[PDB]
């Protein structure tokens, strides 16, 4: 298995990651939107791994 | 040793934030960050 391109992490997190954690905190999608833009900002800046 | 163990004994919690507000300000000056985080913790458990 390889690493992941910077853009690629967006398509991961948009599907398989946010909903999972959304289920860990007990929320429903109706109340906790996260646009794509906040995610691209995150991965671009706050975590380089 | 086995029978003594609670299996479902459920200490009742308080869950109103108000009483948590008070009791946290009663016993620790300052260190407001940890107070705010723990307060959020109770706030989330009260929902789900």
């Amino acid at each position: 298995v390889s690493g992941y391109v910077a853009q690629e992490k967006l398509a991961i997190a948009e599907r398989y990651l946010v909903p999972q954690a959304r289920a860990l905190c007990g929320l429903d999608e109706s109340k906790a939107k996260l646009s794509s833009d906040v995610l691209t900002l995150l991965i671009k800046q706050y975590c380089r791994e | 040793w086995l029978t003594s163990i609670p299996w479902g004994k459920y200490s009742n919690e308080n869950l109103d934030l108000a009483r948590a507000q008070a009791v946290l300000e009663e016993d620790h000056y300052g260190m407001e960050d940890v107070k705010k985080r723990i307060l959020e913790f109770i706030a989330v458990s009260q929902l789900r």
